[PDB]
């Protein structure tokens, strides 16, 4: 008999076991918020002239 | 804020209707204002010599 097996799917390696938290979800999150903020304002900032 | 040609641009509060009427008629007496060296370039064929 033959196997035959998809190739992403062989051996996943361990995640990590840190920053899991209810704190650390938050900083992900607020990172997230104020990431998009960056972009938003620099298109603002464009649109005007300051 | 300022643009490139020099002229300042304000942002506000406004109506719709109001803001439409207002930048229209704006536009439409704009046309008649020309620098003044256009003027005379205009009426240089019509001055006489003395």
């Amino acid at each position: 008999a033959n196997r035959a097996t998809s190739a992403f799917l062989d051996n996943p390696h361990p995640v990590g076991v840190n920053y899991v938290d209810e704190g650390s979800r938050q900083f992900v999150a607020v990172a997230e918020l104020l990431a998009s903020k960056l972009i938003d304002s620099s298109r603002e900032s464009d649109e005007s002239n300051s | 804020y300022p643009d490139a040609d020099g002229n300042d641009v304000s942002i506000i509060f406004s109506g719709a209707m109001s803001h439409a009427i207002f930048t229209y008629a704006q536009s439409q007496w704009n046309k008649n204002i020309i620098k003044l060296d256009d003027y005379i370039r205009e009426i240089t064929l019509t001055v006489p010599k003395q």
